[PDB]
DNA sequence: CTGCCGAAGCGAGCACTACTGTCACACCTATTTTAAGCCCTTCAATCAAATCATCTTTTGGTTAGGATA
Protein backbone atom coordinates (compact mmCIF):
# COMPACT_ATOMS: atom_id res chain seq x y z
CA UNK A 1 0.00 0.00 0.00
CA UNK A 2 1.20 3.92 0.21
CA UNK A 3 3.78 3.32 3.47
CA UNK A 4 6.65 5.81 2.72
CA UNK A 5 9.86 4.29 3.34
CA UNK A 6 13.23 5.15 2.51
CA UNK A 7 14.13 3.45 -0.44
CA UNK A 8 17.94 4.67 0.27
CA UNK A 9 18.92 5.82 3.81
CA UNK A 10 17.90 9.53 4.04
CA UNK A 11 18.67 10.13 0.67
CA UNK A 12 15.14 9.03 -1.12
CA UNK A 13 11.79 7.27 -0.61
CA UNK A 14 9.28 4.67 -2.21
CA UNK A 15 6.72 6.11 -4.53
CA UNK A 16 3.18 6.55 -2.96
CA UNK A 17 0.25 7.98 -4.51
CA UNK A 18 -0.49 12.29 -2.93
CA UNK A 19 -3.91 11.90 -2.71
CA UNK A 20 -4.44 8.09 -1.10
CA UNK A 21 -1.39 8.93 0.92
CA UNK A 22 -3.16 12.50 2.03
CA UNK A 23 -6.19 10.67 2.43
CA UNK A 24 -4.66 8.28 5.05
CA UNK A 25 -2.93 11.07 6.87
CA UNK A 26 -6.55 12.78 7.31
CA UNK A 27 -8.21 9.41 8.31
CA UNK A 28 -5.57 9.31 11.29
CA UNK A 29 -6.15 13.53 12.08
CA UNK A 30 -9.58 14.00 10.85
CA UNK A 31 -12.42 14.77 13.84
CA UNK A 32 -9.09 14.73 15.95
CA UNK A 33 -8.50 18.37 15.04
CA UNK A 34 -4.26 18.32 15.20
CA UNK A 35 -4.65 19.55 11.58
CA UNK A 36 -7.43 21.98 12.20
CA UNK A 37 -6.15 25.64 11.15
CA UNK A 38 -7.46 27.30 14.81
CA UNK A 39 -5.60 28.31 17.54
CA UNK A 40 -5.03 25.84 20.27
CA UNK A 41 -4.52 26.14 23.82
CA UNK A 42 -1.08 26.45 24.58
CA UNK A 43 1.12 25.68 28.28
CA UNK A 44 1.90 27.38 30.55
CA UNK A 45 2.87 28.08 34.17
CA UNK A 46 1.44 25.85 36.80
CA UNK A 47 0.69 29.43 38.73
CA UNK A 48 -1.99 30.28 35.55
CA UNK A 49 -3.18 27.53 34.82
CA UNK A 50 -6.21 27.91 37.37
CA UNK A 51 -7.66 29.39 34.19
CA UNK A 52 -7.57 26.86 31.63
CA UNK A 53 -7.78 23.74 34.11
CA UNK A 54 -11.68 24.11 33.60
CA UNK A 55 -11.63 23.68 30.13
CA UNK A 56 -8.52 21.03 30.32
CA UNK A 57 -9.03 18.97 33.10
CA UNK A 58 -11.98 17.23 31.75
CA UNK A 59 -10.55 16.18 28.75
CA UNK A 60 -7.83 15.02 29.74
CA UNK A 61 -9.63 12.67 32.58
CA UNK A 62 -11.72 11.39 29.29
CA UNK A 63 -8.67 10.51 26.73
CA UNK A 64 -6.60 9.53 29.40
CA UNK A 65 -9.22 7.37 31.52
CA UNK A 66 -8.25 9.17 34.54
CA UNK A 67 -9.91 11.22 37.31
CA UNK A 68 -10.70 14.89 37.06
CA UNK A 69 -8.08 14.92 40.68
CA UNK A 70 -5.51 12.80 38.20
CA UNK A 71 -5.39 15.30 35.74
CA UNK A 72 -5.33 18.03 38.19
CA UNK A 73 -2.02 16.16 39.68
CA UNK A 74 -0.36 15.49 36.05
CA UNK A 75 -1.15 18.88 35.09
CA UNK A 76 0.69 20.59 38.29
CA UNK A 77 3.15 17.65 38.12
CA UNK A 78 3.70 18.61 34.26
CA UNK A 79 4.32 22.24 34.92
CA UNK A 80 7.32 24.38 32.54
CA UNK A 81 8.62 25.85 36.12
CA UNK A 82 9.88 22.16 36.38
CA UNK A 83 11.21 22.59 32.74
CA UNK A 84 12.50 26.41 32.66
CA UNK A 85 15.99 26.91 33.19
CA UNK A 86 15.37 30.20 31.40
CA UNK A 87 12.93 32.98 32.64
CA UNK A 88 11.14 34.75 30.53
CA UNK A 89 13.15 37.68 30.49
CA UNK A 90 16.34 36.09 29.49
CA UNK A 91 18.19 37.17 26.18
CA UNK A 92 19.29 35.33 23.68
CA UNK A 93 22.43 36.40 23.06
CA UNK A 94 24.49 35.50 25.88
CA UNK A 95 25.29 31.82 26.63
CA UNK A 96 24.22 30.96 30.34
CA UNK A 97 27.50 29.90 32.00
CA UNK A 98 25.76 27.78 34.59
CA UNK A 99 25.04 24.82 32.30
CA UNK A 100 26.32 21.76 31.85
CA UNK A 101 25.84 21.25 28.52
CA UNK A 102 28.51 20.15 25.69
CA UNK A 103 26.83 21.56 23.08
CA UNK A 104 26.89 25.40 24.78
CA UNK A 105 30.77 24.23 25.04
CA UNK A 106 30.75 24.03 21.78
CA UNK A 107 29.04 27.01 21.16
CA UNK A 108 31.08 29.20 23.46
CA UNK A 109 34.23 27.76 21.51
CA UNK A 110 32.82 29.21 18.33
CA UNK A 111 31.48 32.67 20.26
CA UNK A 112 35.12 33.34 21.99
CA UNK A 113 36.84 33.13 18.39
CA UNK A 114 35.02 35.67 17.01
CA UNK A 115 35.23 38.60 19.58
CA UNK A 116 37.75 40.33 18.63
CA UNK A 117 37.83 43.49 16.57
CA UNK A 118 38.67 41.83 13.49
CA UNK A 119 36.21 38.88 13.47
CA UNK A 120 33.28 40.35 16.08
CA UNK A 121 29.90 41.40 13.59
CA UNK A 122 26.45 40.50 13.42
CA UNK A 123 26.61 39.16 9.65
CA UNK A 124 25.29 36.09 8.01
CA UNK A 125 25.74 32.85 9.94
CA UNK A 126 25.17 30.76 6.90
CA UNK A 127 22.43 31.77 4.93
CA UNK A 128 19.93 33.88 5.29
CA UNK A 129 17.33 33.45 2.69
CA UNK A 130 15.30 30.98 4.35
CA UNK A 131 14.46 33.04 7.81
CA UNK A 132 13.24 35.39 5.32
CA UNK A 133 10.79 34.47 3.48
CA UNK A 134 9.35 32.73 6.49
CA UNK A 135 8.73 35.04 8.52
CA UNK A 136 7.53 36.99 6.03
CA UNK A 137 4.83 34.49 5.32
CA UNK A 138 4.43 31.96 8.52
CA UNK A 139 1.75 32.70 10.38
CA UNK A 140 0.12 34.85 8.13
CA UNK A 141 -3.74 34.95 6.50
CA UNK A 142 -5.16 35.91 3.11
CA UNK A 143 -7.07 39.14 2.57
CA UNK A 144 -9.47 37.54 0.58
CA UNK A 145 -11.64 34.61 1.43
CA UNK A 146 -10.58 32.38 -2.13
CA UNK A 147 -7.09 32.62 -1.09
CA UNK A 148 -7.56 30.47 1.99
CA UNK A 149 -6.05 27.50 2.28
CA UNK A 150 -7.97 24.31 3.04
CA UNK A 151 -8.09 22.76 6.23
CA UNK A 152 -5.96 20.04 6.00
CA UNK A 153 -4.82 20.65 2.91
CA UNK A 154 -1.03 18.46 1.75
CA UNK A 155 2.04 21.07 1.41
CA UNK A 156 4.47 19.65 -0.96
CA UNK A 157 7.87 21.02 -0.98
CA UNK A 158 9.16 21.10 -4.51
CA UNK A 159 13.01 22.08 -5.41
CA UNK A 160 13.67 23.71 -8.96
CA UNK A 161 17.39 23.33 -9.94
CA UNK A 162 18.54 26.62 -12.24
CA UNK A 163 19.90 26.17 -15.70
CA UNK A 164 23.23 27.46 -14.83
CA UNK A 165 25.19 24.60 -12.75
CA UNK A 166 28.21 24.36 -10.97
CA UNK A 167 29.52 21.69 -13.03
CA UNK A 168 32.52 21.48 -10.29
CA UNK A 169 30.71 20.40 -7.36
CA UNK A 170 28.31 17.84 -6.73
CA UNK A 171 27.07 17.69 -3.12
CA UNK A 172 25.15 21.08 -3.12
CA UNK A 173 23.16 22.13 -6.31
CA UNK A 174 21.76 25.49 -7.26
CA UNK A 175 17.96 25.26 -6.66
CA UNK A 176 14.92 27.23 -5.54
CA UNK A 177 12.88 25.43 -3.34
CA UNK A 178 8.42 26.16 -4.05
CA UNK A 179 5.64 25.36 -1.74
CA UNK A 180 2.60 24.28 -3.51
CA UNK A 181 -1.00 22.50 -2.87
CA UNK A 182 -2.37 19.13 -3.32
CA UNK A 183 -5.30 20.51 -5.27
CA UNK A 184 -3.22 22.56 -7.20
CA UNK A 185 -2.67 22.02 -10.87
CA UNK A 186 0.55 22.15 -12.50
CA UNK A 187 -0.15 25.33 -14.71
CA UNK A 188 -0.10 27.30 -11.66
CA UNK A 189 3.29 26.23 -11.16
CA UNK A 190 4.76 26.73 -14.43
CA UNK A 191 3.55 29.94 -14.56
CA UNK A 192 4.85 31.33 -11.31
CA UNK A 193 8.44 30.09 -12.70
CA UNK A 194 10.41 33.70 -13.29
CA UNK A 195 13.65 32.02 -14.29
CA UNK A 196 15.84 33.55 -16.34
CA UNK A 197 15.18 31.32 -19.24
CA UNK A 198 12.19 32.89 -19.69
CA UNK A 199 13.58 36.64 -20.60
CA UNK A 200 16.35 35.16 -23.20
CA UNK A 201 17.21 37.61 -26.35
CA UNK A 202 19.25 37.63 -29.26
CA UNK A 203 19.97 39.10 -32.62
CA UNK A 204 23.11 40.40 -34.02
CA UNK A 205 23.06 44.22 -34.09
CA UNK A 206 26.74 45.56 -34.20
CA UNK A 207 25.80 47.77 -36.78
CA UNK A 208 22.29 49.32 -34.79
CA UNK A 209 22.57 48.09 -31.32
CA UNK A 210 19.58 50.28 -30.62
CA UNK A 211 17.22 47.64 -32.99
CA UNK A 212 17.52 45.05 -30.18
CA UNK A 213 14.28 42.69 -30.71
CA UNK A 214 11.16 44.01 -29.23
CA UNK A 215 10.05 40.17 -28.22
CA UNK A 216 11.64 38.29 -25.18
CA UNK A 217 11.46 34.39 -25.45
CA UNK A 218 8.88 34.22 -22.99
CA UNK A 219 6.55 36.15 -25.93
CA UNK A 220 7.97 33.77 -28.70
CA UNK A 221 8.13 30.40 -26.97
CA UNK A 222 5.51 29.17 -24.35
CA UNK A 223 6.44 25.27 -24.84
CA UNK A 224 6.58 23.40 -21.10
CA UNK A 225 6.32 19.83 -19.66
CA UNK A 226 6.79 18.14 -16.40
CA UNK A 227 8.06 14.58 -16.70
CA UNK A 228 6.65 12.14 -13.31
CA UNK A 229 6.89 8.62 -13.37
CA UNK A 230 7.26 8.29 -17.14
CA UNK A 231 4.58 10.50 -17.80
CA UNK A 232 5.18 14.22 -19.81
CA UNK A 233 2.53 16.64 -18.71
CA UNK A 234 2.59 19.54 -21.98
CA UNK A 235 1.50 22.64 -21.69
CA UNK A 236 -0.95 23.24 -24.89
CA UNK A 237 -3.01 26.31 -23.85
CA UNK A 238 -1.07 28.61 -26.62
CA UNK A 239 -0.18 28.53 -30.41
CA UNK A 240 3.19 29.00 -29.76
CA UNK A 241 2.91 25.70 -27.25
CA UNK A 242 4.08 22.68 -28.64
CA UNK A 243 4.50 19.17 -27.10
CA UNK A 244 7.87 18.79 -27.15
CA UNK A 245 7.45 15.09 -25.85
CA UNK A 246 6.73 13.64 -28.51
CA UNK A 247 10.41 14.17 -29.97
CA UNK A 248 11.85 12.81 -26.77
CA UNK A 249 9.49 9.81 -27.64
CA UNK A 250 10.56 9.81 -31.08
CA UNK A 251 14.57 9.64 -30.60
CA UNK A 252 14.40 7.27 -27.15
CA UNK A 253 11.83 4.56 -28.08
CA UNK A 254 13.46 3.77 -31.49
CA UNK A 255 16.64 2.29 -29.41
CA UNK A 256 17.51 1.03 -26.04
CA UNK A 257 18.83 3.98 -24.94
CA UNK A 258 18.63 3.32 -21.27
CA UNK A 259 15.13 4.59 -20.33
CA UNK A 260 11.40 3.13 -20.69
CA UNK A 261 8.45 3.46 -22.29
CA UNK A 262 6.75 7.12 -21.90
CA UNK A 263 3.49 8.40 -22.50
CA UNK A 264 1.62 12.03 -23.61
CA UNK A 265 -0.29 14.05 -21.59
CA UNK A 266 -1.86 17.72 -20.97
CA UNK A 267 -0.16 20.12 -18.43
CA UNK A 268 -3.93 21.09 -17.16
CA UNK A 269 -5.19 17.51 -16.92
CA UNK A 270 -3.37 16.60 -13.75
CA UNK A 271 -2.97 18.04 -9.74
CA UNK A 272 -1.26 17.40 -7.29
CA UNK A 273 -2.70 14.99 -5.14
CA UNK A 274 -3.03 12.70 -8.98
CA UNK A 275 0.76 11.83 -8.79
CA UNK A 276 2.60 9.05 -7.46
CA UNK A 277 5.64 10.82 -6.96
CA UNK A 278 8.79 9.97 -5.02
CA UNK A 279 10.21 12.24 -2.33
CA UNK A 280 13.81 12.90 -2.43
CA UNK A 281 14.25 11.42 -5.80
CA UNK A 282 14.76 13.67 -8.57
CA UNK A 283 12.37 14.45 -11.61
CA UNK A 284 12.02 16.36 -14.64
CA UNK A 285 10.76 19.88 -15.72
CA UNK A 286 11.24 21.40 -19.23
CA UNK A 287 10.83 24.89 -20.61
CA UNK A 288 11.57 26.72 -23.77
CA UNK A 289 12.32 23.65 -25.27
CA UNK A 290 16.09 23.65 -23.64
CA UNK A 291 15.68 24.57 -20.26
CA UNK A 292 15.50 21.59 -18.07
CA UNK A 293 15.04 21.50 -14.63
CA UNK A 294 15.49 19.29 -11.72
CA UNK A 295 12.60 18.65 -9.66
CA UNK A 296 12.63 17.15 -6.29
CA UNK A 297 10.01 16.63 -4.09
CA UNK A 298 12.23 17.12 -0.76
CA UNK A 299 9.21 16.91 1.70
CA UNK A 300 5.02 16.84 1.83
CA UNK A 301 3.20 17.53 4.73
CA UNK A 302 -0.44 18.48 5.88
CA UNK A 303 -1.16 22.31 6.65
CA UNK A 304 -0.42 23.46 10.08
CA UNK A 305 -2.32 26.80 12.35
CA UNK A 306 1.28 28.05 12.20
CA UNK A 307 2.35 28.10 8.49
CA UNK A 308 1.50 30.00 5.71
CA UNK A 309 -2.44 30.26 4.91
CA UNK A 310 -1.89 33.08 2.45
CA UNK A 311 -2.57 31.56 -0.75
CA UNK A 312 -2.11 34.97 -2.81
CA UNK A 313 1.68 33.81 -2.07
CA UNK A 314 1.72 30.50 -3.38
CA UNK A 315 3.60 29.06 -5.20
CA UNK A 316 5.48 29.85 -2.05
CA UNK A 317 9.58 30.46 -2.52
CA UNK A 318 11.09 29.18 0.87
CA UNK A 319 14.59 28.45 0.20
CA UNK A 320 17.04 29.84 -2.97
CA UNK A 321 20.28 29.89 -4.33
CA UNK A 322 22.64 32.49 -5.21
CA UNK A 323 24.11 32.74 -8.65
CA UNK A 324 26.95 35.28 -9.39
CA UNK A 325 26.19 38.41 -11.93
CA UNK A 326 28.53 37.95 -15.09
CA UNK A 327 30.56 41.45 -15.04
CA UNK A 328 32.06 42.74 -17.94
CA UNK A 329 35.82 42.74 -18.82
CA UNK A 330 36.47 46.41 -19.44
CA UNK A 331 35.98 47.64 -16.28
CA UNK A 332 35.83 44.18 -14.73
CA UNK A 333 32.99 45.40 -11.84
CA UNK A 334 29.96 46.27 -13.50
CA UNK A 335 27.36 43.32 -15.04
CA UNK A 336 27.52 42.93 -18.75
CA UNK A 337 24.78 43.56 -21.24
CA UNK A 338 25.89 42.92 -24.05
CA UNK A 339 28.19 40.24 -25.60
CA UNK A 340 30.73 40.51 -28.91
CA UNK A 341 32.45 37.98 -31.28
CA UNK A 342 34.90 38.14 -33.74
CA UNK A 343 35.72 41.88 -31.93
CA UNK A 344 39.15 43.40 -33.10
CA UNK A 345 39.27 45.84 -30.38
CA UNK A 346 38.05 42.69 -27.20
CA UNK A 347 41.78 40.64 -25.88
CA UNK A 348 39.60 37.46 -25.72
CA UNK A 349 36.34 36.31 -28.02
CA UNK A 350 33.70 35.90 -26.57
CA UNK A 351 34.03 39.59 -24.68
CA UNK A 352 31.28 40.87 -22.21
CA UNK A 353 30.22 44.41 -22.24
CA UNK A 354 28.20 46.92 -20.25
CA UNK A 355 26.31 49.62 -22.03
CA UNK A 356 28.72 52.01 -20.53
CA UNK A 357 31.32 50.08 -21.82
CA UNK A 358 29.90 49.22 -24.70
CA UNK A 359 28.34 52.06 -26.86
CA UNK A 360 31.02 54.70 -26.76
CA UNK A 361 33.70 51.59 -27.43
CA UNK A 362 31.96 50.22 -30.67
CA UNK A 363 30.58 53.03 -32.01
CA UNK A 364 31.67 57.40 -31.92
CA UNK A 365 29.66 59.86 -31.72
CA UNK A 366 27.32 59.80 -34.43
CA UNK A 367 26.97 55.70 -33.91
CA UNK A 368 28.69 55.05 -36.83
CA UNK A 369 30.47 51.11 -36.43
CA UNK A 370 33.65 50.94 -35.62
CA UNK A 371 36.05 48.55 -36.25
CA UNK A 372 35.12 45.04 -37.21
CA UNK A 373 33.00 42.64 -34.79
CA UNK A 374 29.65 41.14 -33.74
CA UNK A 375 27.22 42.46 -31.20
CA UNK A 376 24.76 40.70 -29.35
CA UNK A 377 22.23 42.16 -26.65
CA UNK A 378 22.51 40.08 -23.25
CA UNK A 379 20.78 39.02 -20.22
CA UNK A 380 22.53 38.01 -17.18
CA UNK A 381 21.26 35.03 -15.43
CA UNK A 382 23.54 35.63 -12.25
CA UNK A 383 21.24 38.79 -11.88
CA UNK A 384 17.74 37.97 -13.07
CA UNK A 385 18.21 34.60 -10.80
CA UNK B 1 31.45 -0.82 -39.93
CA UNK B 2 32.93 3.13 -39.75
CA UNK B 3 31.52 3.79 -43.78
CA UNK B 4 27.65 3.94 -42.32
CA UNK B 5 25.84 6.56 -39.56
CA UNK B 6 24.34 3.60 -38.28
CA UNK B 7 22.72 5.09 -34.80
CA UNK B 8 25.43 2.71 -32.15
CA UNK B 9 28.05 4.88 -33.54
CA UNK B 10 28.21 8.64 -33.48
CA UNK B 11 28.82 10.23 -37.05
CA UNK B 12 31.56 11.79 -36.31
CA UNK B 13 33.37 8.69 -36.93
CA UNK B 14 31.83 8.35 -40.49
CA UNK B 15 34.89 8.89 -43.01
CA UNK B 16 34.65 8.53 -47.27
CA UNK B 17 36.34 4.79 -47.49
CA UNK B 18 37.57 5.65 -50.49
CA UNK B 19 40.69 7.90 -48.75
CA UNK B 20 40.11 5.24 -45.70
CA UNK B 21 41.35 2.77 -48.71
CA UNK B 22 44.45 4.61 -49.89
CA UNK B 23 45.93 5.58 -46.85
CA UNK B 24 45.36 1.93 -45.91
CA UNK B 25 46.87 0.36 -48.42
CA UNK B 26 50.25 2.81 -48.66
CA UNK B 27 50.69 2.63 -44.61
CA UNK B 28 50.56 -1.33 -45.09
CA UNK B 29 53.15 -0.82 -48.38
CA UNK B 30 55.25 1.00 -45.84
CA UNK B 31 54.92 -1.51 -43.19
CA UNK B 32 56.02 -4.54 -45.81
CA UNK B 33 59.11 -2.27 -47.39
CA UNK B 34 60.30 -2.01 -44.02
CA UNK B 35 60.13 -6.07 -42.95
CA UNK B 36 57.36 -5.71 -40.59
CA UNK B 37 55.19 -8.28 -42.35
CA UNK B 38 57.35 -11.17 -43.41
CA UNK B 39 56.83 -13.86 -40.60
CA UNK B 40 53.80 -12.93 -39.16
CA UNK B 41 50.49 -12.81 -38.92
CA UNK B 42 49.63 -9.95 -41.91
CA UNK B 43 45.95 -9.44 -40.04
CA UNK B 44 46.93 -7.27 -36.86
CA UNK B 45 49.02 -5.66 -39.03
CA UNK B 46 46.18 -4.47 -41.36
CA UNK B 47 44.01 -3.92 -38.11
CA UNK B 48 46.86 -0.98 -37.25
CA UNK B 49 47.13 0.19 -40.38
CA UNK B 50 44.12 1.01 -40.48
CA UNK B 51 43.82 2.96 -37.19
CA UNK B 52 46.40 4.92 -37.78
CA UNK B 53 44.43 5.84 -40.68
CA UNK B 54 41.24 6.32 -38.67
CA UNK B 55 43.35 8.51 -36.30
CA UNK B 56 44.87 10.32 -39.21
CA UNK B 57 41.54 11.25 -41.08
CA UNK B 58 40.40 13.28 -37.85
CA UNK B 59 43.04 13.73 -34.70
CA UNK B 60 41.23 16.64 -33.57
C1' DC C 1 -43.85 -71.63 -66.49
C1' DT C 2 -38.64 -69.52 -68.51
C1' DG C 3 -35.81 -66.11 -71.79
C1' DC C 4 -34.41 -62.45 -75.64
C1' DC C 5 -32.75 -57.73 -76.57
C1' DG C 6 -33.25 -52.50 -76.07
C1' DA C 7 -31.78 -47.21 -73.59
C1' DA C 8 -28.90 -44.95 -71.17
C1' DG C 9 -24.54 -44.11 -69.06
C1' DC C 10 -19.42 -45.41 -68.47
C1' DG C 11 -15.20 -45.74 -71.39
C1' DA C 12 -11.75 -44.63 -75.83
C1' DG C 13 -9.21 -41.92 -80.46
C1' DC C 14 -8.23 -37.14 -83.83
C1' DA C 15 -7.81 -30.88 -85.11
C1' DC C 16 -2.85 -27.10 -92.89
C1' DT C 17 18.38 -42.33 -48.11
C1' DA C 18 19.52 -48.11 -42.14
C1' DC C 19 22.09 -50.84 -40.00
C1' DT C 20 25.75 -54.76 -39.05
C1' DG C 21 29.89 -58.53 -39.79
C1' DT C 22 35.10 -57.69 -40.71
C1' DC C 23 40.01 -55.88 -40.37
C1' DA C 24 43.95 -53.43 -41.09
C1' DC C 25 45.50 -49.51 -41.10
C1' DA C 26 44.91 -45.58 -40.18
C1' DC C 27 44.40 -43.32 -35.80
C1' DC C 28 47.53 -43.01 -31.53
C1' DT C 29 52.51 -41.07 -28.82
C1' DA C 30 57.91 -43.31 -26.04
C1' DT C 31 62.12 -38.81 -27.36
C1' DT C 32 66.42 -35.46 -30.08
C1' DT C 33 67.92 -31.35 -32.22
C1' DT C 34 67.30 -26.57 -33.77
C1' DA C 35 65.66 -21.13 -35.90
C1' DA C 36 62.69 -17.47 -35.71
C1' DG C 37 58.37 -16.36 -34.54
C1' DC C 38 53.89 -18.38 -30.42
C1' DC C 39 48.80 -18.33 -27.04
C1' DC C 40 47.57 -17.40 -22.13
C1' DT C 41 49.07 -15.63 -17.24
C1' DT C 42 51.80 -12.63 -13.58
C1' DC C 43 54.29 -9.06 -11.39
C1' DA C 44 57.12 -4.78 -11.79
C1' DA C 45 58.60 -0.28 -13.74
C1' DT C 46 56.78 3.44 -15.88
C1' DC C 47 53.22 6.13 -17.09
C1' DA C 48 49.16 9.49 -16.86
C1' DA C 49 44.00 10.64 -15.03
C1' DA C 50 41.99 12.41 -11.00
C1' DT C 51 42.12 14.62 -6.52
C1' DC C 52 43.98 17.78 -2.75
C1' DA C 53 46.62 22.41 -1.16
C1' DT C 54 47.55 26.50 -1.93
C1' DC C 55 48.25 31.07 -4.86
C1' DT C 56 45.58 33.95 -7.04
C1' DT C 57 41.03 36.58 -10.21
C1' DT C 58 37.14 38.08 -9.09
C1' DT C 59 32.00 38.77 -6.24
C1' DG C 60 29.70 40.82 -1.90
C1' DG C 61 30.75 43.95 2.30
C1' DT C 62 34.21 46.98 5.73
C1' DT C 63 38.08 50.60 5.99
C1' DA C 64 39.76 55.58 6.18
C1' DG C 65 42.93 56.93 0.67
C1' DG C 66 38.82 59.04 -1.40
C1' DA C 67 34.02 61.93 -2.92
C1' DT C 68 29.28 63.89 -4.32
C1' DA C 69 24.83 64.67 -2.86
ZN1 LIG D 1 14.44 27.70 -16.50
ZN1 LIG E 1 30.81 50.59 -18.58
Amino acid sequence: CNFPEYELPELNTRAFHVGAFGELWRGRLRGAGDLSLREPPASALPGSQAADSDREDAAVARDLDCSLEAAAELRAVCGLDKLKCLEDGEDPEVIPENTDLVTLGVRKRFLEHREETITIDRACRQETFVYEMESHAIGKKPENSADMIEEGELILSVNILYPVIFHKHKEHKPYQTMLVLGSQKLTQLRDSIRCVSDLQIGGEFSNTPDQAPEHISKDLYKSAFFYFEGTFYNDKRYPECRDLSRTIIEWSESHDRGYGKFQTARMEDFTFNDLCIKLGFPYLYCHQGDCEHVIVITDIRLVHHDDCLDRTLYPLLIKKHWLWTRKCFVCKMYTARWVTNNDSFAPEDPCFFCDVCFRMLHYDSEGNKLGEFLAYPYVDPGTFN
Amino acid sequence: KLFQASPSVPAKYVEDKEKMLSRTMQLVELANETWLVTGRHPLPVITAATFLAWQSLQPA
